[PDB]
RNA sequence: CCCAUGUUAAUAGCUUCUUAGGAGAAUGACGUAGCAUGCUACGC
RNA sequence: GCGUAGCAUGCUACGUCAUUCUCCUAAGAAGCUA
């Protein structure tokens, strides 16, 4: 059976740079539960895979930025970094490719599930997120696709969408190419095998998926966290026109997003050493740790000092009552000690001396309120580094 | 434990362990109360562990009977909420209209985008500025869906009542858009 | 779920679940009743069972917590412990429970068939929270007794006004009434579904019934006729209010110029208005439907909800409501299942109607400024209970007579219930006094009306009417037919035929018995309008037949023989078969 | 619960348990008080009592601080310290704490009876936050001696509006007016329940108390009364804002001609501007409660609430303000359980308007311009910390005389209150001087003005009137009867009614006795208006029949005397009973 | 011997911290039973 | 030399008490990311 279902319009209310005002979109228990149902053991196992494209549930703590880096380099011959971003993702995504994605994700039931049950899962997801009746402030409208931000599979659906957006485009790059100027004698033979499994079968050809999915991650290795993508693109090729560069993502995106990506906001890193210039909004930086060399992400400090000096509830004002906010905070922004601008490694000791500042004007206020020190007080090691510092090493 | 017969018991050891402290028996025999007293305090020790034990898990039992309680009673509620729901949105159908539109469908289903709009008394306009108002809904009737309607009220962005007199190009700056004209089916 | 208790009101949420109606009982209180009668199991948020795979011990001594579950003797844990110890039983809120030793009368209550008269006098004196719970398992077990009854279903299609009935071999028949109605099922191959109720009354002769249809679809001879128990809702709030006089009448407004036809009452019209409920005690056929008429004149700015036990009660009531009240502000409302066709000249189902005539089993939930409920002696607790938990008024008015016949009462055999047990009103009436009582009979004759003087009461019967020479008491010895379930003086009916022709005066007459089989054979070789002593009380007419049957304590009830006796206003043709029941009349001899 | 010591506004957290208020007190301050009186309870977040399972130890001497718990001796732990030691009963916040020394006046406020004279004297001279904890402490006392009155029980009903009562043996009657509401009970068996709150009135002829309900029940014999008492609501605002001269007049916008009357008001119309509170103070009728009006006409932009502590005194303000104000702009609260009658010209209930009026105790928390507290010899200092805590607003005008009557104090009976020690603003007129004055008699005849400057102002008032030939004054003895505590004195009735048949323009006079039985009793001999003197300070009347009842200390006060026969506008006639007192004014004889 | 009063906040991931329950381990200590050997009191 | 009794010491089993660790779950507070 197929159930609509009424999803709200939350407004957000979180720091942000910029002044446009951000929607959540609540989808009814009616539709989450059944989604859960639907989608959760696939869910629940591409965030317990390392080493994937797919790195969701993969955290940068304890050294896994590092692993995380180490594995988009998956010996690409010749690497730059590559990172686009598609503006208005989840509002310009077509419906095709929202069915797209939720046909992807639901290839997994070929036993648990018929074929008519896989149709009313589809048409069920068609009628409860894709198109939808939004409720927007006491009045039913009608949403007319694109993803909503909020059912039981945003992330991922949204991971299967931009996987499918990077190799489109190099299905775009390398049939756009000419072809007798591809001196590669294997590659121009893919060219052809190319637009023959293309243009010319209509059967699947697991022969020719499996070589060019071999070549894509051969030469065009990414890491993929829902729109955030970093690629490791083999630069002979990109500049021969073999392999996607970002003008055949503003080209995708014109044609099949209805989006034009300013080539403003897609960055390109000619040198490993510095790794991705930016992902999951922290940027990564290569630092000597114990004897070696690893990647480490840092936020904005802009960021870390915006999340100190604006709270969204008045109590968190208050500061002795939240010290685990600040060691959260210092735990974000110890890489910034390593910065090389002083003034970004002196938030951090910002940080480490205002939560010695917040403890000891706490245990005066708990002297005063009684006459007894605490006798157990462990909170003597939010201030040192090293506390701080065993969250990116690689031991746990 | 205490009303256990362990712990008279172990007491009665006790009191015969004292006794014979106090009374110099032969070390035979001091160990063989000893023995006794260690038996009646493992015994005690079995037994009162026990019945710690018991009444842990009873409360526990008892806390989640409570859970219980509080689930079906709370799940009775929200039955009664939804029941209440529906049957009001039961009586404010407009049932003459929609008979009529639902027995003239060939297979009996409409589309539910053509409820409101067919059967619907009230039209709520929302309304940005002036040269939409001027182009919507001037003066105090208009055509929309086919039917004319008749405007009954228009409140501001504030709730606040405005009269038809005041919308106008000089006064559209004093008023708090975006204007909300309710207007009915005539 | 959580609850009250019914004989402490303690928070509880254990429930015996072998009693019909499972109810709350706290720690103490269910402990008593398990440990007294034969009732074990109990049901907690879940039932107290042996909670293993395999197993079935269903009683509470037994049974062992463990764990998270429940266990018999036989599978428990190593771990402890008794559930039916300390003087409880594990439930909720145990320090806070306080209990009652009224289990003796509770497991009275819980362990009675209601065979016995003791069952029902017992199940009146009890406590109202017990008085609503006898009511209530009273009524699941008659209507228990009601579902064992053996189906029917068509020979083969016949006509649209005479079908035949088929029944299932060897089983008891039911009394074939308007209170009675089957239900068509078709299960054919396909979906087993209600085609529709039936309405079956005797036919002309033999295996015959005329039969009335509620949903048209005409049947096959797979679809079959079943007496279709129903579902019996639960009930909260008292048998009465708490009274609470007044000591001026509180938003009624009189009004002026009233009448001079029920002007004498006027005086009781305000002692209505005065007090919270008020207890008319009507004798037979004394304005007591001319009463609440002209108590709805007197405050006539006001709202009332008529309410009667029968559906016969307020078809006499509304034809006199057209009589007299104003038709325009009016409504009779009919249940949506119109099984029985009510007195249509009344707008239907206008409950916000200023005057609502309705039945007590199908009243709107309304608040209303003076409810007036009709015919008591016919109404149980349920039905008090009913009309106190849907309908919320500023007066209560119960009017009414105890010198009737009872409810049906299917289950006593053994002893005979006094009025006085018939229902909490009629225990008001006979223990203070009724508040209202009316003086002056209109419908019998004065030597008629002195026989029922002398009868039932204490020589406080009167009507203004003279004798008409026409109180007939015939002599014969009533051959009884008894090929039925019920009994039939035919023989008598042949007495009336060889009698009554030097008589030509009850020639439009009702025909009336205490048997409802010669009612039914009675309409068939002439064609008399009849209706039984259970469809009489509440019709009123002036000539009449009546026929005894045998000489038996069914015959002999002394309010039966009054309500038979008043029945009729200038004519009766009466067969007295019994010598008794002609002794203690002055009537005719022929 | 942490909270603020009283008498050094240290933080704190325990509370002194046999004080009826439970003040916050510091350690420090804790300690001297339960040092030295035998207040020995205190409550910390926990009481302080002995967490044996059981013991009654209380004294915080006594108890020791174990584990998490207080243990009396007998119970402690070995890891345990004394509370009340070293000078400081342990609490939060003990080491920030500073000390007082008027824990010599705290103890004699907090630990009195209030019935000698010098414990509101004490009430009075203290620092601000004592005088908010005597009077939340007098108030207290006040209610809690209204438990010591007797308890009525219903002998019969003679009528309807007519019961007959028997009070409790040994427990003293309450006095029966409309101050004290009871309530009613019919506890038997059967229904320990409240039905309805009622008032008394003692009726003329027999033992009969007149009963008026807000119910509608019929009373039995077996009702019974008990009287309400209220709770005391704790106060924070204080009683006296504090002063700040301004240079130039804020928030107040004066007028372009404002009459020919209040033209010679205007210095003072800047002085009110000029300042934030200020005090008026002059002899009766001369102008105060004009002034305020005078204000409302010099300030038309300036919204104001008139305040008072009676409701005759407002009333008078009401008539002043429909005489002279615009009565579109105006309003008038009425509390809604009002068992008096008010004035009903203005849109009652409306406190938005620009000109509110009401009873001090019924204010709504609303802010203003410039408020006006009219009477503030009638007010406690419970009733300025009110008005202070509802009103927030620019100016202040505390107007009123000292010299009339006081707010009665109903537990002082040893000793005199002089002017000073009403309150506070009471006292700041007779310490320092009213920041405005005004004496000369607007309203009196010259007769009233030449023998009420003798008595209290020692000859300080001349009137703008001459002798008017209209005051007469007799001395009659008036043989009295008694009633509950209000004397009743039947001869001085008759000789004022034979001072109506014989003096015709005068059947307008209102009637004037110091007692309230009285005054009820000789509405039903004379039918004039009639008013006691403590509720008629303010209005002003065209006759005024006063009756002087018993010789007393009440009745024979030269202040109650005062206020008595300053509101005549033309005429008096006063039935004396002191011989003195009829020497002391000079009248015509009669 | 007495008089005034009632005012809206999604799906998912990662991480920090605190509390409670259970299991397991490790060590130590007490007590009981069983064993290994020695010693001593008795019999042979 | 054996059997019995007691005592010592060492091991094994079980019952309990404290300390530490690990983990699993539950509940709560908080932070970041898309
Ligand atoms: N006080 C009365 N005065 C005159 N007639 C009356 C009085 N009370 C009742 N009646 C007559 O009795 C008739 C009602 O009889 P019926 O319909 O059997 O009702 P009930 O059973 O209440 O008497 C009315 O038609 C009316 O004329
Ligand atoms: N400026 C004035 N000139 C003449 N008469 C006045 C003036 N002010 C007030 N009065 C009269 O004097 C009386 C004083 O009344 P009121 O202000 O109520 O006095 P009190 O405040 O002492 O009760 C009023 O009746 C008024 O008529
Ligand atoms: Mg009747
Ligand atoms: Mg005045
Ligand atoms: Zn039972
Ligand atoms: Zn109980
Ligand atoms: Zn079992
Ligand atoms: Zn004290
Ligand atoms: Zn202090
Ligand atoms: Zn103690």
């Amino acid at each position: 059976n197929v159930i609509p279902t009424i999803t709200q319009m939350n407004l957000k209310y979180a720091i942000s740079a910029k002044n446009r005002a951000r929607t959540v979109a609540g989808v009814s228990i009616c539709s989450t539960m059944t989604n859960r149902q639907f989608h959760q053991k696939l869910l629940k196992s591409i965030a317990a895979t390392r080493g994937a494209t797919v790195v969701i549930g993969t955290s940068k703590f304890y050294g896994g930025w590092h692993n995380m880096l180490k594995t988009v380099y998956s010996d690409v011959e010749n690497p730059h970094l590559m990172g686009w971003d598609y503006p208005k993702c989840d509002r310009a995504m077509p419906n095709m490719l929202r069915i797209m994605a939720s046909l992807v994700l639901a290839r997994k039931h070929t036993t648990c599930c018929s074929l008519s049950h896989r149709f009313y899962r589809l048409a069920n997801e068609c009628a409860q997120v894709l198109s939808e009746m939004v409720m927007c402030g006491g009045s039913l409208y009608v949403k007319p696709g694109g993803t909503s931000s909020g059912d039981a599979t945003t992330a991922y659906a949204n991971s299967v969408f931009n996987i499918c957006q990077a190799v489109t485009a190099n299905v775009n790059a390398l049939l756009s190419t000419d072809g007798n100027k591809i001196a590669d004698k294997y590659v121009r033979n893919l060219q052809h095998r190319l637009y023959e499994c293309l243009y010319r079968n209509r059967d699947v050809d697991t022969d020719f998926v499996n070589e060019f999915y071999a070549y894509l991650r051969k030469h065009f290795s990414m890491m993929i966290l829902s729109d955030d993508a970093v690629v490791c693109f083999n630069s002979t090729y990109a500049s021969q026109g073999l392999v996607a560069s970002i003008k055949n993502f503003k080209s995708v995106l014109y044609y099949q997003n209805n989006v034009f990506m300013s080539e403003a906001k897609c960055w390109t890193e000619t040198d490993l050493t510095k790794g991705p210039h930016e992902f999951c909004s922290q940027h990564t930086m290569l630092v000597k740790q114990g004897d070696d060399y690893v990647y480490l992400p840092y936020p904005d400090p802009s960021r870390i000092l915006g999340a100190g000096c604006f709270v969204d509830d008045i109590v968190k004002t208050d500061g002795t009552l939240m010290i685990e906010r600040f060691v959260s905070l210092a735990i974000d922004a110890y890489p910034l000690t390593k910065h090389p601008n002083q003034e970004y490694a002196d938030v951090f000791h910002l940080y480490l001396q205002y939560i010695r500042k917040l403890h000891d004007e706490l245990t005066g206020h708990m002297l005063d309120m009684y006459s007894v020190m605490l006798t157990n007080d462990n909170t003597s090691r939010y201030w040192e580094p090293e506390f701080y510092e065993a969250m990116y090493t690689p031991h746990t | 434990f205490s009303s256990l017969p362990s712990y008279a018991a172990f007491a009665t050891a006790q009191e015969a362990y004292e006794q014979a402290v106090a009374n110099g028996d032969s070390e035979v025999v001091l160990k063989k109360l000893k023995k006794s007293l260690n038996v009646a305090k493992s015994e005690f020790d079995r037994d009162a562990a026990m019945q710690r034990k018991l009444e842990k898990m009873a409360d526990q039992a008892m806390t989640q009977m409570y859970k219980q309680a509080r689930s079906e009673d709370k799940r009775a509620k929200v039955t009664s909420a939804m029941q209440t729901m529906l049957f009001t949105m039961l009586r404010k159908l407009d049932n003459d209209a929609l008979n009529n539109i639902i027995n003239n469908a060939r297979d009996g289903c409409v589309p539910l985008n053509i409820i409101p709009l067919t059967t619907a008394a009230k039209l709520m306009v929302v309304i940005p500025d002036y040269n939409t108002y001027k182009n919507t809904c001037d003066g105090t009737t208009f055509t929309y869906a086919s039917a004319l309607w008749e405007i009954q009220q228009v409140v501001d962005a504030d709730s606040k009542i405005v009269q038809l007199s005041e919308i106008s190009m000089d006064n559209s700056p004093n008023l708090a858009w975006p204007l909300i004209v309710t207007a009915l089916r005539a | 779920a959580v609850g009250a208790c019914v004989l402490c009101n303690s928070q509880t949420s254990l429930r015996c679940g072998a009693c019909i109606r499972r109810p709350f009982l706290c720690c103490k209180c269910c402990y008593d009743h398990v440990i007294s009668t034969s009732h074990k199991l109990v049901l907690s948020v879940n039932p107290y069972v042996c909670n293993a795979p395999g197993c079935d011990v269903t009683d509470v001594t037994q049974l062992y917590l463990g764990g998270m579950s429940y266990y018999c003797k036989s599978h428990k844990p190593p771990i402890s412990f008794p559930l039916c110890a300390n003087g409880q039983v594990f439930g909720l809120y145990k320090n806070t429970c306080v209990g009652s030793d009224n289990v003796t009368d509770f497991n009275a209550i819980a362990t009675c068939d209601w065979t016995n008269a003791g069952d029902y006098i017992l199940a009146n004196t009890c406590t109202e929270r017990l008085k609503l719970f006898a009511a209530e398992t009273l009524k699941a077990t008659e209507e228990t007794f009601k579902l064992s009854y053996g189906i029917a279903t068509v020979r083969e299609v016949l006509s649209d006004r005479e079908l035949h009935l088929s029944w299932e071999v060897g089983k008891p028949r039911p009394p074939l009434n308007r209170n009675y109605v089957f239900t068509g099922y078709r299960v054919t191959k396909n979906s087993k579904v209600q085609i529709g109720e039936y309405t079956f009354e005797k036919g002309d002769y033999g295996d015959a019934v005329v039969y009335r249809g509620t949903t048209t679809y005409k049947l096959n001879v797979g679809d079959y006729f079943v007496l279709t128990s129903h579902t019996v809702m639960p009930l909260s709030a008292p048998t009465l209010v708490p009274q609470e006089h007044y000591v001026r009448i509180t938003g009624l407004y009189p009004t002026l110029n009233i009448s001079d036809e029920f002007s004498s009452n006027v005086a009781n019209y305000q002692k209505v208005g005065m007090q919270k409920y008020s207890t008319l005690q009507g004798p037979p056929g004394t304005g007591k439907s001319h009463f609440a008429i002209g108590l709805a004149l007197y405050y006539p700015s006001a709202r009332i909800v008529y309410t009667a036990c029968s559906h016969a009660a307020v078809d006499a009531l509304c034809e006199k409501a057209l009589k007299y009240l104003p038709i325009d502000k009016c409504s009779r409302i009919i249940p949506a299942r119109a099984r029985v066709e009510c007195f249509d000249k009344f707008k239907v189902n206008s409950t916000l109607e200023q005057y609502v005539f309705c039945t007590v089993n199908a009243l709107p939930e309304t608040t209303a400024d003076i409810v007036v409920f009709d015919e008591i002696s016919m109404a149980t607790n349920y039905d008090l209970s009913v009309v106190n938990a849907r309908l919320r008024a500023k007066h209560y008015v119960y009017i009414g007579d105890p010198a009737q016949l009872p409810a049906p009462r299917t289950l006593l055999t053994k002893g005979t219930l006094e009025p006085e047990y018939f229902n909490s009103v009629c225990r008001l009436m006979k223990t203070i006094g009724p508040d209202m009582f009316l003086g002056t009979c209109r419908r019998c004759p004065a030597e008629i009306v002195d026989t029922v003087s002398a009868l039932v009461y204490d020589n406080k019967l009167k009507a203004h009417k003279d004798k008409s020479a026409q109180c007939f008491k015939m002599f014969y010895k009533g051959v009884i037919t008894h090929d039925v379930s019920s009994a039939i003086n035919r023989p008598q009916i042949g007495v009336v035929r060889e009698f009554l022709t030097r008589n030509p005066a009850w020639r439009k007459a009702v025909f009336i018995s205490p048997y409802n089989s010669q009612n039914a054979v009675a309409s068939k070789i002439l064609g008399l309008p009849t209706q039984t002593v259970d469809s009489s009380q509440g019709s009123e007419y002036d000539y009449v037949i009546f026929t005894q049957t045998t000489e038996t304590a069914h015959s002999c009830n002394v309010n039966r023989f009054n309500v038979a006796i008043t029945r009729a206003k200038v004519g009766i043709l009466c067969i007295m078969s019994d010598r008794d029941l002609y002794d203690k009349l002055q009537f005719t001899s022929l």
